[PDB]
């Protein structure tokens, strides 16, 4: 009874829904903004697309809702709907990619002297620069920058709680990456007079290994019946038209491939690394295939009286043999000899080379989680 | 008219009762609401990333002390209709499966009993991140759990105390329902200094997998095996197919190479174990392999891959020599190894192939276990 | 003028439209429903969607709407804002895929009695089975059952009016046919509850389908690949000296039909059927690599057909009459009689088999035709 | 001069749900006209399409004719929509999809009480394009549009030109070209049995397309392919021996590619529309191009085999001369190819023919339509 | 206190948001635009759509709310929420295929006299010319025209504010770049009506298109089938032991030739490139084609190729010689001495084609790089 009704009626007599828990022009309002991730669903890391969700915990104090002794020591905490207070529309510089989901027009938690909590969770898509440098083993940061798109900071100040908190905190568990960690810094920027976003920290590690398993066949196996090719000539020197059908079948294999990593990396590409030198690799394989294919067509052929008519007998046929004995000069095995060894440095040396340099990219460029 | 203008002016919905206003008889331990959760259906699955998109009946409890009504309302009609915006609806928050807000879920019709008890039911197509995990595919097929309950209000504020989830499960599922079990509760946690917030824990233990992809899949090799393993037995009964025996790898080759393709395509939409998808690949490598063994194999041989007296003996000399080269051909045909090649091919594919369905058992035993 | 003002305002002030026309503890509100269906515009039998219209033929009473002079005597029928009534949550029971569209904000017929009707022009997506049974020649009745929402019998009640087809205005356009469509009504109590529950009205929808595009590019590689197979044995006996020219068409045709289940899958997947049907495909082409898998394996089945002067001349003959009966040897082989049994031995079991593939093939359609 | 007070007098008696009809039985007189501007969406296998189209509405109602404070202020005002009668519009045979940007917007009231009003709309509809408009004569779109609320003995439209046009706007970046745009203004009755008619709006659109640019790209190969094949045909008389099965690696590699194509543009009208005679003269000329393809290999089949002690052992060798000889002559009688070399003139004419047939009555599809 | 809640209140009630500040029947209201694309998202050359950041800067002035020290003396300048302002309806006109994003309820600025900003941060969905002139190397100009939408000049005109580059902002992951961008006002009188109509500010975007990977993949696979073709010309002078075996490559290549179409078609419809870069490929490819053809069918052109006792050794001697004979007559049917011809012929042709296949690419390549 105390004044209850009294209280009550005045409260929503005088009270403003529309307006700021601030007297004009100064320090502001003390809003407290922190984040508990949920978890993250998907990361387009091709265009820099990110959809994630999190709580959106706001707080700050109303000293206009201040109660009395029903609502204020009668019952310390009650809940209601927002709808009353400056709600940060908040947009994000790089992100934001689209709007809130569970984010805005959700109930509160009010204190008795007016301290103000709402903690909803919400899906919101955004878009950091992961960039097409997701996937180097070194990979990248990025600036994560929210806040209010149509406040500037003046009426409010923003501030965060951790800034190491964490962003495996709610990491989805769903992720073929991984992270070390999230910095978060304040920040406003002058070239608008806004005060505005705070930059978040990114320095991803996204490491799925599963294809490249089978694509190492490929480079390998594909080697098996290359090697072969380079092998089957002393091997079985007719491999002369078989192996051009090597070949035919060796490139179409090759180009399929070429068929699916471009629409592969269609959704998650980033530097080129491993197709930048599987690339020579592939023109390696490629050409070294066909030169061989050249060094398999360098040559222009392979690619008294009765004793008179055995006199011309003895003549004919060995005449001739020489003839074809004159082939065997031509097409000797000296090339493909040196060659499938030339084939030993070629294929072992660029080999041990993407080899190494993929050896170098997955331990050389890792420390950088930072 | 038995008070009735007077008494819904008492009442007032909106205006009297307090909407805004939670009847939990002020500041105590909380209005005894209760929630039921029954699955209506279950339109798409993605084991891939761990989303489910199902229909749920949102039966909701709890007693509107400010919704009593007398003779003009109570017992005029003991039970009558309230839109939400009328009724007090709980914030009902699919807890780990709501990262896809609720629609037709939302602010629907309410069922207004006569002493305050109110009963809000309706239609949920929702989307959830159930625990797929890369682990909701061994046999086992994990343990979906998700949690309901009103969201805003705390254990001092709101109360929610507790069906199968095959009672509704979709018929059109790549997957198969094998139990589902209810049981609420309520809790507190560390950084909170107080206890808040009961609610619906449903656990969906399920299982899946294709008895169809294992027809038209394994169905080629043993066709393609039969291939390279009559590939081994066409070398004797006719090794001299050389080229196109070649041809035969490129276009076993091919169709291998592209097979696997189609593999990891259907695989990324769906995330496939370590363990099965070696079986595959290991042994059409297996094949692979000896292809590349069929090669060498198959072309690895170094070869097989007194005048008028003078004169004929002249002849019986080419004869004899290019005898020697003839033969010097059969030195290399290697034909007394031929049966142990291809003896040699049945026993491994008994051992691999044995190996493989060997091993299908020896962890489908276990499971059955 | 004729009480101009004081006839709409009251008509304002003491008429409600949450309220439901319940007259005393009976029958339930009369509601009178119908499908009134002149458009198809798009439907997929692989997901079983249908986005159709039909104009929601409503009819029930509502005495507050009777009048006298002063509404009736006005003129005669009037049409109402559909605002003033109790609209029913209708909704397709295991469709219902769609919102109905272009149902609110609508004209509602008013009689100097009370009749009253409102046809809306609702169209909405559906979900109905078709299954892999939708589109055989044999059909599957699509259950479509509609009642009422949240609204148990208690309060509303609705019931067929009239029998009317699903082809009075079906899809010409339509990659089906129907047979026939009939809707009967029923209410439906549950062993749950020992209630009275709504009422509904069951559509179903019986139309076989399938255009013949897929089945003509079927049976023409069938056909043709047959002709390749049928190459397959004949050539051997015109033409052996390309058995392994033979081989190469396998890999051809393999590849081919390898290839043509790669197509059926997309297609099928792409397009509902039920199963059974790709089971003759299975087997008969099974056939053609089961018969090639013996008939090749058997076309190769072959061990590799797959004075003293005086005296010298004997040693020369000799080396020929060695080699003569030599030759006559892979000969001995390759009888060219084996040959004629394989065309025909399966010429027959293909006519036969293929005849067994015409058999069900037309036997079903012996049944669909009906 | 009374602005305030005229103002505030007629909204006293300002009424918004009723329509300006002088009396209830002879209608309003409301005027409305389209001009198209945007085609957005031609999906013709499905007959439906999206277009801004500027909806000219137009309708009197002096409810509002004004004095010097508001008429003679300014013959021309702008007020909104929410306040006037506002035509529900909506394409009967078309409009599939509720107009978007079409309502809600500024109308325009004159002084006179002449009232203008054109928002833009970009909606989805269906017109004709039913297994037919793919080709050289073309089905009129026909769309006839009007308020779906109500019927004509209250409300009428109007119209203008029905001889003049729908390319006024049409695209320059569709796929095809329109050629006249008629339209008629109607009354309400169709074969439905409607009665009480409710004016609408008919849109003819008689279009023409098929600027192919995968013309050549069927006409090129197909040349290069029956080329391909008449080297097949004329490559053997000129082709060594070892050509036979040459001829046949072009058979494999000629179908690859040939159901490859029967994949391609298969695919090809299933995303756009479809039609089937330009698809009978491919396929068959394409099942003929296969046929005397796979008769060519019947044809490179069809033949039996092509597919004193001195002297008596001089006596038995001149044998094996003559004997071998016998056997060299089998080949002759069997390889004097009278039927190969008339088969590359066979399938010449042939191809001539097929070709002309084609060519010529593709000639004749654009020259009756044209 | 000074006059507090008379100052608030007053202000509230005489004051209609929906009135537009006209003054008097002349100059309109005058209303200017300026927009700052911040930066772009997504563009789509093929669907000529792009979503895009734009900051309005919207200005304009209402005498009615200058103030005296109870309202500007309060604070000089302050916030006022946009609804109380009469928003423009502003539209891209061949364009606006999307509503502004993020222009609703946001706020605007007053100044102690009463100028209005009104800056709210938009990002929409844009529709621009990119025709199939847009990929060139020589680019076209996306003609943007950007005006008040449903009011004339008579009730109020739309203005620019300023000079600025579209490659301002243009996006850095666009597969396009920029040549230039200006924008020039203009005033749309129509010779329909005597009367002067709208404003606006017509945007020309000048960027030419192609990011360089695609260039690198294609023309070496086309060199590299130069080899290979180079070997079709120098295998066969070299060797024509192989000719067959090139006819596997023959069909291995033109059917790369034919998939690589699949993928750069669909790259053709991914993206507009103006058809005349078609005809490169055009006749390049197809010389592959006709040079194949006719280089194959003369590789193919060649007619089979691709005392008593002394008489005895006279009648065997005399055999020996004329099928001697005969050998030199097939020989005399594959000579070396043209195919040096053809090998000259056509590398000449292909250094020609070639080069003149360089000719418009260099051309264009001497107006595009400048």
């Amino acid at each position: 009874s105390v004044m209850e009704d009294t209280l009550l009626s005045v409260l929503f007599e005088n009270y403003n829904p529309k307006v700021r828990p601030s007297q004009t022009v100064g320090d502001k309002v003390t809003v407290r903004v922190g984040l508990t991730l949920t978890s993250l669903l998907i990361l387009n890391e091709k265009n820099e697309e990110m959809t994630t969700s999190v709580f959106l915990n706001l707080a700050w104090t109303d000293y206009r809702l201040q109660w009395d002794p029903a609502a204020y020591e009668g019952i310390k905490d009650l809940s209601i709907p927002s709808d009353d207070v400056w709600q940060p529309d908040i947009v994000l510089m790089n992100n934001n990619d689209g709007s809130f989901e569970i984010t805005l027009h959700v109930n509160v938690l009010v204190q008795h002297t007016g301290a103000v909590s709402w903690h909803p969770s919400a899906i919101y898509r955004s878009s950091c620069t992961i960039k097409v440098m997701y996937f180097p083993f070194d990979w990248q940061n990025c600036t994560m920058v929210f806040k209010s798109y149509t406040y500037d900071t003046s009426e409010v100040i923003l501030q965060h709680a951790l800034d190491a908190m964490i962003n495996q905190d709610a990491f989805t568990e769903n992720g073929q990456w991984s992270i070390e960690h999230k910095p978060s810094r304040k920040n406003w920027r002058s070239d608008d007079p806004s005060y505005e976003d705070v930059t978040f920290y990114l320095i991803i590690q996204r490491k799925p290994l599963f294809y490249i398993v089978y694509t190492i066949v490929p480079c390998i196996l594909i080697s098996i019946l290359a090697i072969l090719v380079f092998y089957l000539p002393p091997d079985a020197g007719e491999k002369m038209s078989l192996s051009i059908s090597a070949l035919l079948a060796l490139t179409v294999f090759l180009l399929l491939l070429a068929d699916k990593v471009p629409e592969t990396s269609l959704s998650v590409p980033i530097i080129i690394s491993y197709l930048m030198f599987i690339m020579i690799l592939v023109a390696f394989s490629v050409i070294l295939s066909v030169v061989v294919l050249n060094l398999h067509h360098r040559s222009p052929n392979t690619h008294e009286a009765v004793e008179a008519i055995k006199y011309i007998a003895e003549q004919l046929e060995s005449a001739s043999e020489f003839d074809d004995l004159k082939k065997d000069w031509q097409y000797v095995a000296m090339v493909a000899d040196r060659l499938f060894l030339y084939i030993f440095i070629t294929m072992c040396s660029i080999g041990t080379f993407s080899i190494f340099l993929d050896a170098s990219h997955n331990v050389p460029p890792d420390n950088p989680f930072a | 008219v038995n008070e009735e203008e007077r008494l819904i002016n008492d009442l007032l919905i909106v205006n009297k009762y307090n909407k805004h206003v939670r009847p939990v008889k002020h500041n105590n331990e909380v209005v005894n609401i209760a929630l039921s959760l029954t699955l209506s259906n279950l339109i798409s699955l993605k084991e891939t990333d761990e989303t489910l998109t199902t229909n749920v009946w949102m039966d909701h409890a709890w007693y509107d002390h400010r919704l009593t009504w007398n003779a003009s309302e109570y017992s005029d009609i003991s039970i009558l209709r309230l839109r939400p915006e009328l009724i007090w609806i709980p914030d009902i928050v699919l807890q780990n499966n709501n990262d896809g807000q609720y629609n037709v879920a939302y602010f629907c019709n309410v069922l207004v009993r006569p002493n305050g008890y109110v009963t809000w039911l309706p239609p949920a197509i929702f989307r959830s991140s159930c625990p797929i995990n890369v682990l909701y595919f061994p046999f086992d097929w994990q343990n979906c759990s998700l949690k309901f309950t009103a969201l805003n209000y705390n254990a001092n504020e709101i109360s929610m105390d507790l069906i199968i989830d095959p009672e509704a499960f979709t018929e059109n599922g790549e997957w198969e329902i094998i139990h589902k079990p209810a049981k609420k509760n309520i809790y507190g946690d560390k950084f909170p200094n107080g206890t808040n917030y009961q609610d619906v824990t449903f656990y969906l233990i399920i299982r899946r997998k294709p008895l169809f992809y294992v027809i038209n899949f394994i169905t080629p090799c043993v066709l393609i095996s039969f291939l390279a393993a009559l590939a081994f037995y066409l070398p004797a009964e006719s090794g001299e197919k050389m080229s196109t025996a070649i041809c035969v790898l490129l276009a076993q080759a091919v169709f291998l190479l592209l097979t696997s393709q189609r593999l990891p395509e259907t695989a990324l939409a769906v995330p496939l174990i370590g363990k099965y998808l070696m079986f595959i690949m290991s042994l059409v490598t297996g094949v692979v392999v000896n292809c590349g063994i069929v090669l060498n194999f198959h072309f690895r041989t170094p070869s097989t891959h007194s005048g008028i007296d003078s004169t004929n003996y002249i002849v019986k000399q080419i004869k004899e020599k290019n005898a020697y080269d003839e033969e010097v051909g059969n030195w290399n045909l290697v034909g007394q190894t031929i049966d142990r090649l291809s003896m040699f091919i049945i026993t491994p594919v008994m051992v691999l192939g044995t190996i493989f369905i060997f091993v299908m058992g020896n962890f489908n035993r276990p499971p059955a276990k | 003028s004729e009480h101009e003002t004081r006839l709409v305002a009251n008509l304002l002030e003491n008429y409600n439209k949450v309220i439901r026309p319940v007259e005393h503890h009976t029958h339930f509100v009369d509601i009178t429903v119908g499908l009134q269906l002149i458009q198809l515009i798009n439907v997929d039998e692989v997901n079983q969607i249908v986005e159709t219209n039909v104009r929601l033929r409503q009819q029930w009473i509502d005495v507050r709407l009777r009048w006298n002079p002063a509404d009736y005597g006005g003129i005669k029928k009037i049409r109402l804002p559909s605002d003033d009534v109790w609209l029913p949550d209708l909704v397709l029971y295991n469709n219902a895929d769609g919102d109905f569209a272009i149902v609110h904000m609508t004209k509602l017929l008013l009689d100097y009695t009370g009749k009253i009707m409102w046809t809306p022009p609702a169209i909405f997506k559906s979900y109905c089975e078709i299954i892999v049974t939708h589109f055989p020649f044999d059909q599957q009745n699509c259950t479509m059952k509609l009642g009422i929402w949240t609204y148990d019998g208690t309060k509303v009640s609705i019931s067929p009016e009239s029998d009317r087809p699903d082809l009075s205005t079906f899809m010409e356009s339509g990659e089906w046919v129907m047979k026939d469509y009939r809707g009967w009504k029923h209410w439906v109590y549950y062993t749950c509850c020992p209630d009275t529950p709504y009422l509904d009205i069951t559509y179903h929808f019986i139309m076989q389908r399938i255009p013949l595009y897929f089945v003509v590019n079927v049976i023409i590689p069938c056909l043709l690949f047959s002709f390749l197979t049928v190459l397959v044995f004949y050539l051997p006996t015109d033409s052996g000296e390309k058995m392994t020219l033979s081989i190469s068409v396998l890999l051809s045709l393999t590849v081919f039909l390898l290839v043509i289940v790669e197509l059926i899958p997309s297609t099928s997947s792409a397009v509902p059927l039920i199963g059974k049907y790709m089971l003759f495909t299975m087997i008969f082409v099974i056939s053609s690599i089961i018969v090639t898998v013996v008939v090749i394996n058997t076309h190769h089945r072959s061990p590799s057909t797959h004075s003293a002067i005086e005296g010298v001349k004997y040693i020369a003959e000799h080396m020929k009459s060695d080699e003569e009966s030599s030759n006559a040897a892979e000969e001995w082989k390759y009888v060219a009689m084996v040959i004629d049994h394989i065309l025909l031995c399966v010429f027959m079991l293909i006519c036969i088999i293929g005849t067994v593939s015409v058999f069900a093939g037309r036997l079903i359609e012996l049944s669909q035709e009906g | 001069n009374e602005e305030g007070r005229l103002i505030e007098k007629l909204l006293g008696d300002y009424d918004k749900r009723i329509k300006p009809a002088k009396t209830l039985d002879h209608v309003i007189d409301v005027t409305l006209k389209l001009t198209l501007t945007n085609l957005i969406s031609l999906n013709e296998k499905e007959e439906a399409l999206t277009t801004n189209v500027w909806i000219e509405i137009q309708w009197n109602d002096y409810r509002l004719s004004w004095n010097t404070s508001e008429y003679e202020g300014i013959d021309l005002v702008r007020i909104p929509s929410e306040l006037l009668w506002l035509p529900d519009v909506v394409l009967e045979n078309n409009v599939d999809g509720q107009f978007e940007v079409a309502y809600y917007a500024n109308v325009l009231v004159y002084n006179d009480g002449s009232m203008y009003w054109l928002p833009p709309a970009i909606y989805r509809s269906t017109c004709p394009i039913a297994v037919t408009y793919f080709p050289f004569d073309w089905q009129n779109c026909s769309l006839v549009f009007r308020s779906q609320t109500y019927n004509a003995h209250e409300v009428n439209l109007q119209l203008s030109a029905e001889e003049g046009i729908d390319p006024e706007d049409f695209t320059e970046n569709g796929e095809w070209t329109i050629r006249h745009r008629p339209a008629k203004k109607n009354y309400n009755w169709q074969l439905t049995k409607d009665d009480i008619d409710f004016q609408e709006i008919i849109f003819f659109l008689i279009i023409q397309r098929k600027p192919l640019f995968y013309i050549i790209n069927i006409i090129a190969p197909c040349v290069l392919i029956s080329s391909l094949v008449v080297l097949v045909y004329f490559l053997p008389a000129q082709a060594g021996g070892q050509k036979c099965t040459l001829s046949i690696s072009v058979l494999l590699a000629q179908t690859i590619f040939l159901f490859l194509i029967a994949q391609k543009v298969p695919e090809t009208s299933l995303n756009v529309p479809l039609i089937g005679k330009y698809l009978i003269f491919v396929m068959f000329v394409s099942l003929v191009i296969v046929t005397n393809c796979v008769i060519v290999l019947n044809v490179s089949l069809r033949t039996p085999n092509t597919h004193s002690c001195v002297e008596a052992c001089n006596f038995i060798a001149k044998s094996t001369k003559e004997q071998n000889d016998s056997g060299s002559e089998n080949e002759n009688w069997v390889l004097i190819g009278k039927v190969i070399d008339k088969a590359c003139f066979w399938i010449a004419l042939l191809l001539f023919s097929l070709g002309t047939l084609a060519i010529f009555l593709t000639g004749h599809l654009n020259q009756v339509p044209e």
